[PDB]
């Protein structure tokens, strides 16, 4: 009822200086949504192909036309005419024309972008927010919440050129009423760790995530500095405010050995680094824990989760990349209990949806993610609160390709109020 | 001087209740096509 | 279909993680505009009062509850049923209405945010693009251009917690036909610049702008590590990049004197600072120098001009803090020849472009400017075309409270086309 009638696909910049896609779709009448596709840099290896140009003579080869190509020319072309309130039929038919598993021949980057630039303006033609409209395409209309936020104040690995191997340090505000206040407290927290870092002579610049990249004399040197930053802020450390980690920890996997580069190469087999993090889950509280092995290291995993799954989060993220196809393997075997959802790993906001139903059916919690390469969208808070996911892992609580989507929220709960309720420290898997 | 036109919509074809219903469009960010 | 009928202020999150002011101007017709105030952090002693609200139990003391509660009360209710699309006459209702010179009844946050949706309402209650609308308030229509962005891509001073006393550290793409190639050509040297700063051992993490914040031996050699960069990149320094700089020295004049901390506290008579910034002039294409000396130095402003004025862009940006008053003196007194227009130095659209025609008729060059604080919101894009400014200064090249003013940039001159030429080097004051 709501047809296509343009599309425009165009390369704009992404938070680190590189191309993406971004992608309009216009409908009659004139409802038009908008939406760019994110990057990564620790890309999983089964994720969904960013396709990039590879012309060196442009942004030293990652220049993203001829994705952008596919948005404005076989792309444009199947949707000219198409409901854009059949998100499924639309999604399908860029997905189907593409015909690779992998999203090669467009790029995921061409397909998601209007992917979710065609879910805005559905919305949009109905009258409604992006949120609304994605509960019910959901299938659960009127059904919201808030997100938990995890925030990555402390930014390393792929993500900063210091010395830190686990990528993300982050704390989650549980003990906050609103997601309003949850983002005060982050943001108090993450101004104090400023002061705890510059008195230590620790370097307050910060990293793709908006977290600060100091050297430190070890990556658990990271939870002590943020435990003084919780407390200086006047925050009970384990009630107030709890912590999460992104180890990425197929970025330091080496001839089948966990290697730990910035502490001189101490090396680890799948075994002692899962209890390597079990210690630190009792020195710290600890409830979540994101790619603590290799996503290769499905034995490893298995084990991982029968030591600590009963009493920690343990998100997939590489181990999946938000594929029902994978996750479906992951539930059977007994592997984490938790995804991390990033819809450009995919391609698709309808494979999106099915990844976090597929959670959610068999009791596993799903983390709505930015990626490290973000834009001012906001997309991911509406996905967050329309499919009342409960958490959302979106950076540190600086840089605007972070703060944006902590602004959404802020406008979403206010628009919503009882109607999307912040659910706190439950939300987590195994809380 | 400064031109005078035939002008201007009377009703806005996507009208927001809130904002948020899309940022990009309150922010000005993307336009609406017209004609109609 | 064009009358105020709400207005909604709210607290939001700026690019450093302390509150601002947002506000949505609705419309009758359902039209709709959201704008945020942005903030400084060396801010001129003259600027418009931001008003923060002091509570220690908030954000530290930053919350904005009061400039919000003025949004949502005496300022909108001054405002319902009035016609967006007067904007003089909008703003004139808030400027009366707080009653001070400097806006610190109700902020100047408050104003600005309100000023700022209600111009796009009123843009898109004309079924038009906010550059567009400008334009016509303006009483140019029609009259566009992309401007030359000189973009930070190293940060010091107080955006930064290196040893670098010298704010920014820019290049300008001269050579560039569009400013999508401006953009490109920006982005391959500032990926460079990580590179050749790696390769020294030196910090690639970013500062408030996005520009890397390394420690370095001197503050010239920033300049040094930036020349390389380019080279690296294939471009040729002075003819396809030229560079620029934001001293900010208010931040570092004490005791009547100019004290480089980072350099073991090298201290500087007015004259000295001013020919140690004539000799980087000899050595590198800079071409522009912004608040070479502090902003109550208007003798040393004289000097410099004298000494630079021919040869390159002096902009102020503490010195005239956007205000129409101040600058009116400059232009009498012979000082600088180029203002950086911020437009939440004086806290409305309507002074904003008071401030631009003021320096256009004297011949003086306007850079449109954001602040160190930033949001998501890409208004000065909108306004650097629409005012056909020629030049816009809006951060490094990562971070995307600088980037998106860059995509903003992007499809604005992707609809306008040749309507908007990019001049290039010749918009830069001294430069032909
Ligand atoms: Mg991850
Ligand atoms: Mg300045
Ligand atoms: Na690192
Ligand atoms: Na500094």
């Amino acid at each position: 009822m709501s047809k296509i009638v343009k599309i425009i696909g165009r390369e704009i910049i992404d938070s680190r200086g590189n191309p993406t896609v971004e992608a309009e779709v216009h409908l009659e009448g004139g409802f038009v949504g908008m939406a760019a596709a994110p990057s990564g840099a620790s890309t999983g290896s089964r994720e969904a192909l960013e396709l990039r140009d590879g012309d060196k003579s442009r942004f030293l080869g990652k220049g993203v036309t001829k994705a952008v190509a596919a948005v404005n020319g076989p792309i444009a072309q199947a949707l000219i005419g198409k409901d854009a309130k059949d998100q499924a039929g639309i999604d399908k038919i860029m997905i189907d024309l593409d015909g690779t598993e992998n999203k090669s021949k467009f790029g995921a980057n061409a397909i998601l972008a209007v992917s979710l630039a065609n879910a805005k303006a559905a919305a949009a033609a109905k009258g409604m927010p992006l949120y609304e409209h994605i509960a019910e395409l959901n299938g659960t209309p009127g059904k919201y919440s808030m997100p938990v936020p995890m925030m990555n104040i402390i930014n390393g690995g792929e993500h900063a050129d210091n010395n830190v191997d686990i990528q993300e340090f982050m704390i989650q505000p549980v003990g906050a009423k609103t997601v309003k206040e949850a983002i005060r407290m982050g943001s108090e927290v993450f101004h104090h760790l400023a002061k705890v870092l510059k008195a230590k002579g620790m370097n307050t610049a910060v990293g793709d995530e908006g977290g600060y990249a100091p050297n430190l004399g070890s990556n658990a040197e990271a939870l002590a500095v943020i435990a003084e930053a919780v407390k200086a802020a006047g925050y009970e450390l384990g009630k107030d405010i709890t912590l999460a980690m992104d180890c990425a920890a197929s970025e330091f996997y080496k001839d089948g050995k966990y290697v730990l580069a910035g502490e001189g190469n101490k090396a680890f087999t799948s075994e002692e680094f899962t209890h390597f993090l079990e210690e630190l889950t009792k020195q710290y509280p600890i409830v979540s824990i994101e790619d603590g092995l290799d996503e290769s290291d499905w034995d490893g995993f298995a084990y991982q989760t029968k030591v600590l799954g009963d009493k920690i989060q343990l998100v997939g993220d590489d181990l999946f990349v938000t594929n029902t196809k994978i996750l479906k393997e992951g539930i059977e075997k007994g592997i984490a209990n938790s995804i991390l959802i990033k819809f450009n790993q995919i391609g698709s906001l309808t494979e999106t949806l099915a990844a976090i139903k597929m959670a959610k059916d068999a009791g596993y919690t799903a983390v709505i993610s930015h990626r490290s390469g973000e834009t001012e969208d906001a997309t991911i808070a509406d996905l967050a609160v329309g499919t009342a996911a409960g958490q959302i892992k979106t950076g540190s609580m600086s840089r605007s390709d972070r703060v944006a989507k902590y602004n959404q929220l802020i406008r979403i709960e206010e628009a919503l109020g009882e109607k999307a309720p912040y659910n706190g420290r439950k939300e987590i898997k195994g809380q | 001087r400064r031109y005078r036109d035939e002008r201007y919509p009377t009703q806005s074809p996507m009208p927001l209740t809130v904002a948020c219903a899309s940022p990009e469009l309150a922010s000005g960010k993307v336009w609406i096509r017209y004609p109609i």
